[PDB]
């Protein structure tokens, strides 16, 4: 079995000057993502917001309005740096939602315990005519 | 350290073997053309050396031997305008008459009815009538010679000789190092004083030595048969003495300080010379004099292999304020290593330089009879704006593209480079509010002008006659200008142009110079070039800013500088490449020019140019800009299709290949529309049903046939569309002002 | 002229038929699109992959369909209404020798029957036929109006808007108020639905301006 | 005139809209099992060659009426 | 009279353009001296167009309202009336070089097919064996009607391919 | 020479020669028979 790690919050930040590609209104009312990794050395990198900043020796916290942002981040460390990291999804009323290492390999590596959903048993062309499922309200994939 | 010349020799060989072999030069187009897509990317990939090689010092010998291929073109370009000047021009007989004769320096072979387009611009002469002005720049030379002419064209063509052998020379035999690049100080050095300083003086040498006597003959009015040679102008300083008395003293009062004595040849008069509506050319003499001194002393500023002088480097990281943070820390480093943000800062300037050019040469002409002929004023004018637009734009492009590529943060932190890409939404959102204020307020005027005038109303529309829009800090600053000479320029005798005020210039019963009025109409227009100038730089800025990141794509980066969309999600993707920005500003560029070409011509044509009759100015189309060119209707009418007439009209005449070229470009921009606005899909589907025709007959190519891709079909578009819109206002231009004027 | 204007409009026929034609065969699906069926009549594309898949719903086959049909029509019309301008005015010659080549089309029709359309308003006055130049304008604007839907896409805009939200959610006074829908770049259907209506109601409205006002005012 | 005009742009637009409901009903209505061997499913098998022969009719058209009105100009 | 058109040997129009073309090319002419290149490109410009009218005149072609040629595209109408030349013998001659042509580039493709690399000769094209295909289409209706009558010139339906409908 | 040979026999230049040895031809033949109309023989 795999235990998700915990949002350590007191967590320090990269040193940056400010951006205005930050977080906006989405992040008090719907969502806004943050990314934790571990550092080796004080090294410079690249925001996904613009601009460049310093990470710090040992934890490193950064929040970001969206996903993608966060793996655009996790992946530039990982090749620019080889540094993994942890992704977490914040919802404002305070829970949080571990994310992208969800059990704990990286998804392009079998783990041997995960959930094959949306894998269809057939062809391209085995699909449904749609007019076979006509009115239904759904595609011709997902029958 | 030590600036010194380091090369390799013999890098690479000289031989044909790589000729065979199309797509050497990168690794992706290797293993054969599968599809015309490695044939469309072998022609879209010749030039970017970056994707060749990755070392800078073979891109560095790739671009200096490439420098060298384009001077050899520019000189077989020159030669060639040079021997048709020598061999199939009027230019002896246009010298004798300058004021009636039509210059003409190319001639057409009597194949299919095409001598039709030889025209009787006279001295006994058939050809076509250029507008590139250079009889006007080889008077101003002083050549008055057809040997001389055809001297030139050989002499172009030996260097254009030199220029390709000094290319392989430097890529085969003695190719520079990286180092000897990145000597940016000694480059600074070089070229402000021994290429532009020296150049300048030498000019000034032979316009002394060369232009001044002749040309003075030429204005007192004397036949060029019989004028001395320039050498015998240069060989003794008597004939220098009958027409500059300055010149039996010789050198003495140079090198005693007493340079007042030299007044007679350097001058400084301003306005223009009566006889040819030129300058004075004994004030271009002072001119370059002048700046050939300033430039020669700005050319000891940087420090080379002595301890004088200062490094850019120490320049740069010491202007940092509390406002910027770090300030110029690192722009040193990525521009003596990358190449694409020289060429942005370069093409930029060079734009401009351009657009200078093309301002300075219409409001004040440097060459003898050239005011005179308005077909070569108003064509250079608008090829030099062309011009400076399109440099422009790349500017804009290759910014893009260091963005991009050569961009590295680790040695970028918090300098003027990050400062500006940490807060680009403010910049991006500002120009966007401006550019909306000025949409609305440059052409809303106009709207409510037509809506008044259709109402009606002409005493509601914004107008000289109704509610006034007046350019004051404009008019004051021309009647400061006009003030000028006696006050604030004790030395000038007269204002640099006339279009600031005073009397009109005539020359040979034409206008050549006169007095600019600005009311509402001219402010319009200025507002209107504004607002296009200012959504050109918002969309190339937009694009440089976001060209690394944004909020929609966070790693545009790992993309590219060129590529199509990034799928149709997030709502849709699509163009949001700087190189689909550079796609937008490049017709917003055609719609700036074109917008400021159409206001230079109506303007000049109704208050400019024109006849004088001893009693008044009788201007080309009588004054109509002042009451129609603040109404799209008046610019609809009264400019584009009161001048269109000249050019629809224009078969069985001379100007037939222009009426004919009017039409093709109509049908090139309209070809234009069907890349611009369909996609690839659908042609990818119509050419497998092609390829199923061409199975059934076994008439299938090996190289598969692909529609082409969606960055190339953006490419042809713009290509097509600008291509046809400048062709258009070229021949409506030239026709337009060689039929009457 | 007559053959060579009947031989324009076999093309412009023929042209607008393969589009269309070409659009229902393939709607079901193709060799780059397999399985086009599934995703439905109308959509944007396929993404970048296998080269490039803009424009490959059949929706967008009718979208560039309607372009050839405009342009058939007006082709069509401007024939007609150029036969019967020679034949209204007892001159049928202008069009006998005037339709052979084209600079006699751009200048003995649409050149020449424009200047009482384009006089409708003036520095000098207005009469009845300010109307239809006002409408000839409005139909040029709604023309080029439609192109800049049609040339630029959904990636420029979704950018700019998104740094104008960025304004709005941080300028001082105007944070009292906020959007209720979040404001987002039209859809590349969308937006190709926009720009040729734009176009075919600047064509429309242009068109029947000039031809009101051309006999009109004449007649 | 403007009768004439109305009527032809609105055919235009109208057989525009009826090449797109063909197109739709090939998208949604089209069964293959019961139109197996009929007409419809012909027109199908061989959509190659009508779409060939279209733009070949095209190409023709469009190349021989603008070469002469070229020649002509 | 094939259609209501009158020969431009007789047509009145025809002669009325000829003396129009040859006096405003004279008034070009009456500005320069008799002996300069100008007057000597002209006068065989002036040549040149009465030539060009004295042939269609004889060549039997016909006038419409005015004097323009009009060419006939109907087979029969133009035989027995004698105007094949207007369009029948140039369809036969624009048959004849375009299926020369089109007949060599075929048989390069169907040549180079059958090589080691069909990619490489496409681009970089064996010059001597195009110089010998484009000799031997020549013969193109032939060898085409030889090739359609064995079959060989077209290809089975089910060795193609066809999108999934 | 071969590899000078296969530059010239690559499909750029043998394109561009042979559009201009037909341009050529055609412009001779203009220039000896000009204003053929029709194909009389
Ligand atoms: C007084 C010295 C001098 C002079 C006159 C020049 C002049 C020029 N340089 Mg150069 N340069 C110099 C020193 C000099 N350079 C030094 C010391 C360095 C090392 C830091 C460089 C590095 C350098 C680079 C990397 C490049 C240039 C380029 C150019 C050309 C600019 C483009 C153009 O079209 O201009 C106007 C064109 C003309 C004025 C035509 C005249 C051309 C004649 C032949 C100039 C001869 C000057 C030459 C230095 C004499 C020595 C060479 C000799 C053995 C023949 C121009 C001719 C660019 C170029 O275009 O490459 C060719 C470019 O890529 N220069
Ligand atoms: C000093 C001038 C200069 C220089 C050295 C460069 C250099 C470069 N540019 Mg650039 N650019 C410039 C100015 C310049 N540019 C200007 C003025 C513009 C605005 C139009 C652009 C816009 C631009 C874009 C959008 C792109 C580049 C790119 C590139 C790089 C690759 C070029 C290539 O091989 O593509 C191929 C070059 C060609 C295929 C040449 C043909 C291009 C057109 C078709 C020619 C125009 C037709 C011509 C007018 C003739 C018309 C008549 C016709 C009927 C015969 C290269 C390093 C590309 C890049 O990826 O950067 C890394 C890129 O996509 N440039
Ligand atoms: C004539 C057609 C046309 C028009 C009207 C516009 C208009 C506009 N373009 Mg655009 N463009 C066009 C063609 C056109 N474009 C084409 C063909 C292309 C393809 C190359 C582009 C590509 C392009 C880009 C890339 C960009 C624009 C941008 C803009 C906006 C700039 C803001 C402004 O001008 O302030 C004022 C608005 C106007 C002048 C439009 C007319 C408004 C009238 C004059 C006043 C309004 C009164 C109103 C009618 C009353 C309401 C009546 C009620 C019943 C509705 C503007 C709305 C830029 C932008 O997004 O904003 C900065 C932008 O970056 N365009
Ligand atoms: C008897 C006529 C008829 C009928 C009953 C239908 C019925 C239908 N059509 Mg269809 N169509 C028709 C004719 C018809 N069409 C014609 C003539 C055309 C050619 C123009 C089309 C082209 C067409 C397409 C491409 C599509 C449909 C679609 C549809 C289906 C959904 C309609 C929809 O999208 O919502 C409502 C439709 C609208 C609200 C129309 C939008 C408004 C228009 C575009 C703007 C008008 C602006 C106006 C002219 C401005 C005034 C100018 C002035 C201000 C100056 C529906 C079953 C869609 C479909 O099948 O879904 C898959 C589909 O994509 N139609
Ligand atoms: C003036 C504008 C214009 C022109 C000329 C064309 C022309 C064409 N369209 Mg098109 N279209 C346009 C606008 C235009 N379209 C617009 C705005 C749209 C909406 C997006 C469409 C959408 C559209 C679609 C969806 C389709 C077409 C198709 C076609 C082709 C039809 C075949 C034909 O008629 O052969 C005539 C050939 C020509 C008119 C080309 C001109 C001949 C050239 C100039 C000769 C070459 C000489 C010389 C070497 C030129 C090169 C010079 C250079 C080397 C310097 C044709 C090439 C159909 C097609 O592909 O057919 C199979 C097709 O399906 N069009
Ligand atoms: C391309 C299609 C085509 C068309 C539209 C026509 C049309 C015409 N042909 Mg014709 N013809 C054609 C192809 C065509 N032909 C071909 C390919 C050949 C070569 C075998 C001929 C050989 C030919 C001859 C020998 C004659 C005509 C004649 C005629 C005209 C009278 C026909 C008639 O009496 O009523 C219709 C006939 C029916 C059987 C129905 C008519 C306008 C006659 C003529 O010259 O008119 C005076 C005439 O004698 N044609
Ligand atoms: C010699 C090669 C060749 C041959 C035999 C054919 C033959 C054919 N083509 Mg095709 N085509 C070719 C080259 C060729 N094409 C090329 C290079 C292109 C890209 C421009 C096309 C683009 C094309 C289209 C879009 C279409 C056809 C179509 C057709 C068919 C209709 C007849 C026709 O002439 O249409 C017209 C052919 C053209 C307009 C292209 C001609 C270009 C030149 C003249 C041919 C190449 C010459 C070649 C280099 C000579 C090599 C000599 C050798 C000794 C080395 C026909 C079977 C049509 C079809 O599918 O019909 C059902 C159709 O829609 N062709
Ligand atoms: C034009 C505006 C002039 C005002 C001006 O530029 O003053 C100059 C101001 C002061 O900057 P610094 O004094 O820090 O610059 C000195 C060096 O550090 C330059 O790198 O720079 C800015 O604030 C840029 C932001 C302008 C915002 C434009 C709105
Ligand atoms: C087929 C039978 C048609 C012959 C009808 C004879 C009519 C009068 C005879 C007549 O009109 O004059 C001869 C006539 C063409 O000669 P022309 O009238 O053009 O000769 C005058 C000018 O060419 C010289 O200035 O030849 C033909 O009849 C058609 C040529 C056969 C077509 C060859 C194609 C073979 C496949
Ligand atoms: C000459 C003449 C005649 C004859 C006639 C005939 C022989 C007939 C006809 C007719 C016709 C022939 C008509 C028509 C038309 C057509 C059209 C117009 C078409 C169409 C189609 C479509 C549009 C399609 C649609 C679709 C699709 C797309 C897909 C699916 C299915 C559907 C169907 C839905 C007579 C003597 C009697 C009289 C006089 C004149
Ligand atoms: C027509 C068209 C095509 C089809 C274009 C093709 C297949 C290219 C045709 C080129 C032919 C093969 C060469 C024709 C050569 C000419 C005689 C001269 C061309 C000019 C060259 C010298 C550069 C697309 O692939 C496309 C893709 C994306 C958006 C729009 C479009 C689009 O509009
Ligand atoms: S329509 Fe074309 S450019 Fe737009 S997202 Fe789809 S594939 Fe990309």
């Amino acid at each position: 079995a795999f235990t998700p790690p915990t949002l350590q919050s007191d967590t320090p930040s990269p040193i940056f000057g400010g951006s205005t590609g930050g977080l906006l209104s989405q992040a008090q009312v719907e969502e806004f993502h943050v990314i934790t990794w571990e550092s080796k050395k004080e090294q410079i990198f690249e925001m996904p917001t613009g601009g460049a900043a310093i990470m710090r020796q040992g934890p490193n916290l950064l929040k970001l309005a969206r996903k993608e942002q966060c793996l655009a981040l996790l992946t530039q460390l990982r090749t620019k740096f080889k540094i993994d990291g942890y992704i977490y999804r914040v919802f404002p009323n305070g829970e949080v939602q571990y994310l992208h290492p969800k059990d704990g390999v990286y998804p392009e590596k079998v783990n041997a315990g995960r959930s094959g959903d949306n894998t269809n048993m057939r062809r391209i062309g085995q699909n449904k005519e749609p007019v076979q499922i006509k009115f239904s309200g759904k595609i011709p994939a997902e029958f | 350290k030590k600036v010194k010349i380091v090369v390799d020799r013999n890098p690479v060989a000289t031989n044909f073997e790589k000729w065979a072999k199309p797509g050497h030069f990168s690794r992706t187009l290797s293993k054969g053309p599968t599809t015309t897509t490695w044939i469309w990317n072998l022609h879209a990939d010749a030039h970017d050396f970056d994707t060749q090689t990755s070392d800078l010092e073979e891109i560095s010998r790739k671009v200096f031997s490439a420098h060298f291929g384009q001077l050899g073109i520019i000189f077989i370009w020159l030669s060639g305008m040079y021997f048709h000047g020598a061999r199939f021009s009027n230019y002896e007989a246009w010298l004798t008459d300058p004021t009636h004769i039509k210059p003409s320096a190319q001639v057409v072979w009597p194949i299919v009815g095409q001598e039709i387009l030889n025209a009787d611009v006279g001295g006994g002469f058939q050809g076509l009538q250029i507008t590139s002005g250079f009889f006007q720049l080889w008077r101003a030379a002083g050549i008055t010679s057809e040997l001389q002419l055809y001297t030139t064209a050989i002499g172009a063509l030996v260097m254009a000789a030199a220029m390709f052998f000094a290319g392989w020379f430097h890529y085969h035999k003695a190719a520079p190092k990286l180092e000897w690049f990145q000597n940016v100080e000694s480059m600074l050095n070089h070229h402000l004083g021994g290429l532009l300083g020296l150049g300048s003086l030498a000019w000034a040498g032979h316009q002394i030595h060369v232009s001044l006597p002749i040309n003075k003959l030429l204005d007192a009015g004397v036949d060029p048969k019989e004028i001395p040679l320039p050498h015998e102008f240069t060989l003794n300083p008597e004939l220098m003495a009958q027409l500059y008395p300055s010149f039996s003293k010789g050198l003495a009062p140079f090198f005693t300080l007493d340079w007042a004595q030299y007044s007679d040849f350097l001058t400084f008069q301003g306005g223009l010379n009566p006889v040819t509506g030129g300058l004075w050319l004994t004030d271009t003499v002072h001119h370059h004099l002048a700046i050939a001194v300033l430039f020669l002393i700005a050319g000891h500023q940087y420090r080379t292999n002595w301890g004088i002088g200062s490094s850019l480097k120490e320049i740069l990281e010491a202007h940092k304020g509390p406002f910027t943070g770090e300030g110029h820390k690192g722009l040193y480093e990525i521009l003596t290593t990358s190449w694409h943000a020289q060429l942005a800062i370069n093409l930029a300037l060079f734009g401009s330089l351009s657009i200078i050019v093309a301002h300075h040469m219409y409001a004040m002409p440097p060459y003898p009879y050239l005011a005179t002929d308005y077909g070569t004023q108003l064509s250079l004018f608008t090829h030099h704006m062309w011009i400076g637009g399109f440099c422009i734009v790349g500017a804009g492009a290759h910014a893009a593209i260091f963005m991009v590529r050569d961009y590295d943060p680790t040695n970028n932190y918090n300098n003027l480079l990050d400062r500006v890409l940490r807060h680009r939404d403010a910049i991006i959102s500002h120009l966007n509010w401006v550019c909306i204020f000025l949409g609305f307020h440059s052409f809303g005027l106009y709207i409510h002008n037509d809506t008044m005038s259709a109402l009606g109303r002409p005493q509601d529309m914004f107008s000289d006659t109704a509610i006034q829009l007046q350019p004051v800090f404009a008019q004051w600053v021309q009647n400061t200008h006009f003030l000028a000479p006696g006050f604030t320029a004790p030395n000038a005798l007269a204002s640099t142009s006339p279009s600031w005020g005073g009397d009109v210039v005539a020359v040979g019963g034409k206008v050549a110079m006169m007095p600019i009025s600005l009311g509402t109409a001219d402010f319009l227009v200025h507002h209107i070039h504004a607002f296009t100038i200012h959504v050109t730089v918002l969309i190339l800025l937009k694009g440089v800013l976001y060209a690394r990141s944004s909020r929609l794509i966070p790693d545009k980066a790992n993309l590219g500088f060129r590529f199509p969309c990034d799928g149709p999600g997030r709502g849709g993707t699509c163009q949001v490449s700087a190189w689909d920005h550079v796609f937008l500003g490049l017709f917003w560029m055609y719609n700036s020019i074109s917008i400021v070409i159409f206001h230079f011509s109506w303007k000049m044509q109704s208050d400019v140019w024109g006849t004088v009759s001893a009693n008044g100015v009788s201007h080309i189309t009588g004054g109509n800009f002042a009451q129609s060119a603040n109404t799209i209707n008046g610019w609809l009418r009264d400019f584009l299709w009161a001048q269109s007439s000249q050019v629809i009209q224009s078969y069985g005449s001379a100007l037939s290949a222009y009426g004919l070229i009017f039409l093709g470009a109509h049908f090139v921009w309209a070809f234009s529309l069907m890349f611009l606005f369909s996609g690839r899909g659908y042609w990818q589907e119509l050419i497998e049903s092609i390829v199923w025709a061409h199975n059934k007959l076994k008439v299938a190519p090996a190289i598969q046939p692909r529609a082409l891709s969606i960055t190339q079909g953006r490419a042809v578009g713009v290509a097509h569309y600008l291509l046809g819109g400048i062709a258009t206002t070229w021949s409506f231009f030239l026709a337009r002002i060689l039929a009457v004027g | 002229g007559d053959f060579l204007v009947h031989h324009a409009i076999a093309l412009g026929l023929h042209t607008t038929t393969l589009i269309l034609v070409k659009g229902a065969l393939d709607a079901r699906g193709s060799k780059l699109m397999p399985d086009k069926k599934d995703f439905g009549y109308s959509f944007p594309c396929d993404g970048p992959g296998r080269g490039g898949t803009c424009d490959i719903s059949a929706w967008d086959a009718f979208y560039l369909a309607v372009f050839w049909m405009l342009n058939t029509i007006g082709w069509v019309t401007f024939y007609w209404h150029w036969k019967h301008l020679g034949i209204w005015q007892g001159n049928v010659n202008q069009f006998n020798e005037s339709s052979t080549y084209l600079m006699g089309w751009l200048r003995d029709y649409l050149w020449l029957n424009s200047s009482q359309l384009i006089n409708g308003y003036n520095p000098f006055g207005m009469n009845s036929l300010s109307v239809w130049a006002w409408m000839f304008l409005f139909g040029h604007l709604i023309y080029a109006t439609g192109f800049m839907f049609l040339i630029s896409w959904r990636g420029y805009w979704q950018e700019l808007i998104e740094t104008l939200a960025w304004a709005h959610e941080r300028t001082p006074l105007a944070n009292l108020v906020r959007w209720r829908d979040k404001p987002v770049a039209l859809s590349i259907v969308q937006a190709r639905l926009v720009g040729l209506t734009h176009f075919s109601v600047g064509y429309v409205l242009t068109y029947a301006a000039f031809l009101i006002a051309s006999t009109s005012g004449k007649f | 005139a403007a009768l004439y005009t109305h009527h032809q742009y609105i055919a235009g637009f109208i057989m525009c809209g009826a090449f797109a409901h063909g197109a739709i009903f090939f998208v949604r209505d089209y069964d293959p099992a019961q139109n197996r061997g009929n007409v419809l499913a012909r027109i199908l098998d061989h959509k190659e060659a009508l779409i060939s022969h279209l733009s070949w009719a095209s190409l023709f058209l469009g190349f021989h009426t603008l070469g002469l009105y070229v020649h002509n100009d | 009279d094939v259609a209501g058109l009158t020969p431009c040997s007789e047509s009145k129009a025809f002669a009325k353009r000829k003396k129009n073309e040859v006096k405003a090319l004279n008034k070009r002419l009456k500005n320069y001296e008799a002996d300069s290149a100008p007057a000597l490109a002209l006068k065989a410009t002036i040549a040149r167009t009465e030539a060009r009218f004295d042939k269609y005149a004889k060549q039997g072609l016909l006038c419409g309202t005015d004097g323009l040629p009009h060419l006939i595209a109907d087979p029969g109408l133009a035989l027995r009336y004698g105007h094949a030349g207007d369009v029948f013998i140039p369809t036969i001659g624009f048959i004849y070089f375009a299926g020369w042509l089109g007949y060599a580039g075929s048989k390069y493709l169907q040549a180079v097919a059958a090589t080691a690399k069909p990619i490489e000769k496409e681009i970089i094209i064996d010059v001597p064996l195009a110089w010998k295909l484009l000799w031997e289409g020549f013969g193109w209706p032939l060898r085409a009607f030889a090739e359609y009558k064995n079959g060989s010139l077209m290809e089975d339906d089910a060795k193609i391919t066809v999108s999934p409908r | 020479m071969k590899d000078f040979t296969t530059y010239l026999s690559t499909a750029p230049v043998l394109t561009l020669l042979s559009v201009t040895v037909v341009a050529g031809l055609l412009i001779e033949i203009n220039r000896f028979f000009p204003d053929a109309l029709i194909a009389a023989f």
